[PDB]
């Protein structure tokens, strides 16, 4: 489905959304709840811990800057700018929370390149699916199993 | 939210989300706009979280939601 | 069914490619193969629906505001953009197949060079070309399109799109790559655009944009890799902008006669 | 209504006007109609075959053609009452056209009710242009829908790859699921990829529904209030 | 290359606006401010040989083109556009013309469309009768008859079968009847006869008007006045007639009142919806006017000279059959105008 | 060479061949120029629509056959073509529409702009019942004279005095003008209201932008009521 540059990742959600003493135990912190598939585009990363919230953070700067310019103008807030910005911020937050906490990270296990650079030379314009079929028949599952964290058997 | 009182005999209210009627489970308490609005509760829009969606043999979709309230 | 348009002097194009830009193999990839690939996918996506009777430009406008028709929009935008690129880089728009014409010296018109000076603070065409090459290299990390556009205020400016971004409709220009980091100034532009789209009263949530392209350069790997290779896309854009067909580019500027 | 005579004999009635001299000048249509005679039989015509299924109409199976015993274990030795009733009416009644594909079409949409929600255009383009190779399900010019499955099933049974219609149908159904899953992903991913490059959309489908529901719920609020006040006054009586 | 030519005009146009704007400024100033001071200058000035040249050259130039002239006598596209200043943004009208320029050149780039039905082309690009197939008739819906409950059993011989609670018309017969009907229209057109196209169902006017135009015929889309043919002198005598040559050009000869009251009877009547036009059909019979009509499964075939079995309820089916008949008439007209030339 | 007599109009066999032919001509124009945008001054309600009367159109549109709804259909198409943007219109449209404009070009208007006289006075006449009043309004300080006499002397009823002041009260200019009113005929009420009507008509010269407010207050409407002989 990816039209241009990107990657399809086989990831493993890290069950360490506590954030307390995080990244201090290479086994207690390396535990995977469930596996997922994720698509990244151009130079996007599959981790999601170093980039989640970026838009929410920039959104809060914009509102504060606009609110401070409004104070200079001398305005009586607004009927629905405090209720719209609030909703935009409340949704931005609720959509990035984790099961317990808001520290959701992912452990790369596999990655398939979608960029035409990889498959255009050998397979042609019409052979992306042929490329992806031969990619599946060329995956060394040993390397992937190696990257796999240990299951979080909280159950 | 369609009803201002949980479905009789059931511990869940009913919501109208995207052309489907779902069963909404609340975190702990029911927002106070319920009692205030009353039978006109359907006149207001709330934000929900869709937990899961199942399919029954009658050909219906069993959508379970959660009344996300501003906090 | 959407079919690939026939191009003037197609026998020459299949033998000697486009002189000074693409070879025969390079042109077969960009047009004879990719355009066939796009049209077939568009037909499969739109056959049996009302969109089948509309030209690609109209399809993208009709679907620009529909989130779940983005796949159709991407195909329509790419098809329209590719023929905008292949049209202004073509040796001759007129079919001199039986006239065997080998003298096509097209140069920027006076109206084009007058609008360039007006819109770029007196910069010359050569300087603007350097800015266009720079903008492509720093703003389009992967696939995309480079456009020289004209707005409702008679001002020529440079627009770059990521993947299949239309120049006509600013909500779908796709000029900001949100996979990477953005400055507060870029977020302000996005926030202002969102406000404009919310002021529209139409139930389709659509706005009016009268921007029109003047020059189109394909920045996809289907156009340069085979002949230039990874990393040499700036040498490709330089050749394209130096060998444009100005009979087509001049006709795209509204004169009013 | 009686079979009219005067509409098809305009030439003969006109010819009497011209021969007698009541009409001096020959009409412009006169020569044209003379060269192209109207059809004037207006008869009912028998039919001996159903064009859809090739069933023969008007054939009686004689007792000599049923030598073996029936499902009840009895031989047929004499014509039955049905065999002795004249069946001329069947020759003239327009035959009911039937198709095996109709049975599969009803099955497909009973198994997949939501395929009905995908709009279908009944307006034809040009039936004569359809050049389809049903070795594959996808075709250039037509959508992927239930009919793609039915035509694929018929090709399988026609090529004798499968013997039972059910097996061919199941084989076609899975080909249909694969194509439907690839399209559901192309649309989800295309939306996701566009938002990641700064695409903005005014109203989503979910938002469109909320707005329409509000318009209706606002009129409903007024009427409810009005009708909950007339009741109070009327009940006070 | 030649832009300067237009620039030269614009310069004058701008100058003209400046001259006019300050002509109106002096129309407000009181005469007491200008006149006495102006006259005083002349009282303090002495005319020179050259000044006098214009004293009489302008007097004649103003006594020739302003006073002793005839006030009356006994850029081609959009010539009234007011262009905006080169610094100002495009006006609403200019944006419309700027979009029209895009629509002609760019708007159709990327793909061509094949094998797609466009409704208007049925009227403007009808096929010839010899190129019509069963597929084409079926694509237009001509085979879809009425409910089997509404069957007029006199149509039995046209029926192919019943399907989905309706009778299916046999298109093989429709094609043969259509070809016969088309030849009749062509014959009457080539002979110079009056062809009237009658259809009173909503939406048929466009097809009816074009059919009449391309056959040099006549049409009625609103209402058939009962008696138009049998009581023609009380209904149509007042309307104007004209004399025409073999090329269908008005001779311009004035017509005697005797010639302008005579009944003008159609040579051929085409009826799109005969079930609602019994009056017209019976008048045609009484008046010995041959008729063509689309006969649906509930319609009486014997009421018309040349029936065409087919769906009469769909505008596509009707306009498809009307288009074929209209083009057949056109070919007859073109063959008559050609034999006159040679 | 051979000649024949044929109906002039393609719509000959219709109920009204003349009206249908004219409608077809206008419909062709509306089809050929479907794209041309319409006036945005239509929101500004441009006051131009001089179309011929139903009776005048009956001379060319079938006479007795002409039906009111047919005339209504003609106006809906004449206005639509007329309302095309003036800059983007063409000669063809205007040529077709010219035949439908009410002919009022050979004749001229009978209204000359009213202006203050040599002494800065606005003179207007008013009538009520049998009374008449000729007032001279000039810029001043609120001095009024009725037939050379003080207002309180000539008009004893305060309601009559209040009627005279009302037009000046509408434009809030009671202390900005001197009124020299001369009245004759009828009684106190007719004369007071005739002066009221004449002041309102004389105030429009000083500021023609206030005519709409004067009309809305009702002081520019000549009261028609008079003593009626019983019938
Ligand atoms: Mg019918």
């Amino acid at each position: 489905a990816i039209s241009g540059d990107g990657f399809t990742w086989l990831v493993a959600r890290r069950q360490l959304d506590k954030r307390a003493m995080r990244n201090d135990m290479p086994n207690r912190d390396i535990e995977y709840d469930k596996l997922f598939i994720l698509n990244t585009y151009n130079a996007g990363t599959p981790f999601n811990f170093s980039t989640s919230g970026v838009m929410n953070e920039l959104n809060n700067q914009y509102t504060n800057m606009e609110k401070q310019r409004a104070k200079e103008a001398g305005n009586l807030e607004d009927s629905e700018m405090t209720a719209k910005q609030a909703k935009t911020k409340f949704i931005y937050e609720t959509q990035q929370k984790g099961f317990s906490g808001k520290e959701v990270s992912y452990i790369p296990l596999l990655a398939i390149d979608a960029s035409p650079k990889t498959w255009l030379t050998d397979y042609g314009v019409f052979g992306k699916r042929e490329y992806l079929e031969r990619v599946w028949d060329s995956i060394e599952w040993k390397i992937v199993e190696s990257r796999l964290p240990q299951r979080t058997k909280i159950q | 939210i369609l009803n201002v009182v949980k479905e009789n005999n059931d511990n869940k209210w009913l919501a109208a989300i995207g052309g489907f009627v779902a069963d909404v489970v609340f975190f702990q308490s029911p927002p106070s706009s319920f009692n205030s609005m009353g039978d006109f509760i359907r006149m207001k829009t709330f934000l929900f979280e869709i937990l899961e969606a199942s399919m029954e043999k009658n050909g219906s979709v069993s959508m379970h939601a959660r009344l996300l309230e501003p906090q | 069914i959407h079919v690939v348009p026939k191009l003037p002097n197609s026998k020459a194009l299949l033998q000697n490619g486009v002189p000074n830009i693409l070879s025969s193999s390079g042109f077969k990839t960009v047009w004879f193969d990719y355009q066939r690939y796009l049209c077939d996918k568009l037909t499969l996506a739109t056959a049996g629906q009302s969109l089948e009777s509309y030209y690609p430009f109209h399809i993208l406008l009709k679907t620009a505001g529909n989130p779940l028709q983005s796949n159709i929009f991407n195909l329509a935008s790419s098809i329209h953009n590719n023929h905008l690129f292949v049209e202004n880089i073509l040796p001759s728009a007129v079919e001199h197949g039986t006239n065997s014409n080998a003298v096509v010296k097209t140069e920027p018109s006076r109206l084009f060079l007058s609008k360039i000076k007006d819109s770029f603070n007196g910069s010359d065409w050569e300087v603007v070309k350097e800015e266009m090459i720079y903008r492509a290299e720093n703003e389009v990390l992967g696939q995309g399109w480079l456009f020289l556009v004209e707005n409702n205020e008679k001002k020529l400016f440079i627009l770059t799109s990521n993947n299949n971004g239309t120049p006509y409709y600013f909500p779908r220009n796709q000029s900001f790559d949100l996979n990477s980091a953005i400055s507060i100034d870029e977020f302000a532009t996005l926030k202002q655009m969102k406000e404009l789209i919310g002021k529209s009263t139409k139930l389709n949530g659509k706005v009016q944009d009268w921007t029109m392209p003047i020059i189109c350069v394909n920045l996809w790997d289907h156009a340069y890799l085979h002949d230039y290779g990874v990393g040499n896309r700036s040498k490709y854009v330089k050749n394209v902008l130096d060998n444009l067909n100005w009979s087509v580019v001049n006709n795209r500027i509204f004169s009013g006669i | 209504m009686k079979i009219q005579t005067n509409a098809v004999n305009v030439l003969q009635r006109t010819s009497a006007y011209l021969k007698s001299g009541l009409l001096k000048e020959t009409p412009a249509w006169y020569n044209v109609v003379a060269s192209i005679p109207p059809s004037t039989k207006f008869t009912r015509e028998p039919r001996f075959k159903n064009p859809s299924n090739g069933h023969i109409i008007g054939k009686l199976v004689d007792v000599t053609e049923q030598p073996h015993a029936n499902n009840k274990g009895l031989y047929k030795t004499r014509p039955n009452s049905s065999d002795k009733r004249v069946g001329v009416k069947r020759l003239y009644r327009p035959p009911k056209l039937t198709y095996v594909e109709d049975r599969l079409r009803s099955l497909f949409y009973k198994q997949h009710p939501w395929e009905l929600s995908r709009p279908k255009i009944l307006v034809e383009n040009e039936i004569g242009d359809e050049n389809y190779d049903w070795s594959h399900m996808l075709q250039i010019g037509r959508p992927l829908d239930g009919e793609s499955v039915i035509q694929r099933t018929m090709y399988l049974i026609k090529t004798k790859q499968y013997g039972d219609m059910v097996e061919a149908y199941d084989h076609a159904r899975y080909e249909f699921y694969a194509l439907r899953m690839q399209e559901e992903t192309e649309q989800q991913v295309a939306l996701e990829e566009a938002e990641m490059f700064g695409s903005l959309f005014g109203v989503s489908a979910i938002e469109h529904g909320i707005q329409k529901e509000q318009e209706v719920l606002d009129v409903w609020e007024k009427k409810v209030v009005e009708e909950t006040e007339l009741m109070a006054a009327r009940t006070s009586n | 290359p030649n832009n300067n030519d237009e620039v030269m005009l614009l310069q004058q146009k701008l100058l003209y606006d400046e001259i006019r704007s300050e002509l109106k400024s002096l129309s407000q100033v009181p005469e007491d401010e200008i006149l006495p001071e102006l006259k005083k200058s002349l009282e303090q000035d002495k005319l020179s040989d050259k000044e006098q040249q214009l004293e009489a050259e302008l007097s004649d130039f103003f006594r020739n083109y302003a006073l002793l002239n005839k006030l009356f006598d006994s850029t081609k596209p959009y010539p009234n556009l007011i262009p905006s200043a080169n610094d100002k943004p495009y006006s609403s009208q200019e944006l419309f013309l700027r979009q029209l320029n895009h629509s002609m050149r760019t708007a159709k780039l990327g793909a061509t469309i094949s094998k797609v039905y466009y409704p208007h082309k049925d009227i403007f690009y009808p096929p010839l009768p010899e190129n019509i197939t069963v597929e084409s008739l079926m694509s237009a819906g001509v085979h879809l008859g009425q409910s089997t409950s509404l069957w007029r059993s006199s149509t039995q011989s046209y029926i192919y079968g019943e399907y989905k609670g309706i009778h299916i018309i046999d298109l093989n017969q429709t094609l043969s009847y259509l070809k016969r009907a088309a030849k009749v229209v062509e014959g009457v057109s080539e002979s110079g006869g009056i062809i009237l196209f009658l259809g009173t169902r909503q939406g048929q006017k466009r097809g009816l008007e074009e059919a009449a135009k391309k056959t040099h015929g006549y049409y009625v889309s609103t209402r058939w006045i009962p008696g138009t043919l049998t009581n023609s002198t009380e209904i149509s005598g007042i309307w104007e007639k004209q004399e025409i040559d073999s090329n269908d050009n008005p001779t311009e000869r004035a017509l005697s009142p005797n010639e302008t009251s005579k009944q003008v009877k159609p040579d051929l009547l085409v009826v799109l919806n005969p079930t609602e036009n019994r009056n017209a059909l019976l008048e045609a019979i009484k008046s010995r006017v041959p008729t063509i009509a689309i006969i649906d499964t509930d319609s009486e075939p014997s009421l018309v000279t040349y029936p065409i079995p087919g769906n009469d309820d769909s505008l596509r089916s009707v306009n498809f059959l009307l288009g074929v008949l209209a083009r057949a008439g056109q070919r007859g007209l073109q063959n008559r105008l050609a034999r006159n030339n040679e | 060479l051979p000649r024949r007599i044929v109906p002039k109009l393609a719509t000959f066999y219709s109920a009204n061949p003349n009206h249908e032919d004219r409608i077809n001509r206008l419909e062709r124009l509306l089809r050929k120029y479907i794209k041309l945008p319409s006036q945005n001054n239509n929101e500004a309600q441009q006051t131009k629509a001089p179309w011929i009367s139903f009776d005048e159109y009956a001379l060319i549109g079938g006479g007795t056959k002409l039906k009111p709804t047919q005339y209504t259909q003609l106006l809906y198409m004449l206005n639509k073509l007329h309302n095309i943007d003036p800059q983007l219109t063409n000669d063809e449209i205007t040529s077709e529409l010219s035949q439908y404009y009410k002919k009022s070009s050979m004749l001229s208007n009978n209204i000359k702009i009213k202006t203050l006289d040599e002494f800065g006075r606005s003179i207007a006449v008013g009538k009520r019942k049998s009374s008449t009043a000729k007032v001279f309004v000039v810029r001043g300080t609120g001095e009024i004279l009725v037939n050379g006499r003080q207002l309180n002397d000539y008009f004893l009823k305060m309601k009559d005095r209040e009627s005279i002041m009302y037009p000046l009260q509408v434009i809030e200019s009671v202390g900005k003008y001197n009124i020299f009113a001369t009245t004759s005929g009828g009684g106190p009420t007719g004369q007071a209201e005739s002066i009221m009507h004449a002041i309102a008509k004389a105030l429009v010269v000083f500021n023609p932008l206030l005519k709409s407010r004067l009309h809305k207050a009702g002081v520019l409407t000549r009261d028609y009521r008079h003593v009626e002989r019983k019938k």
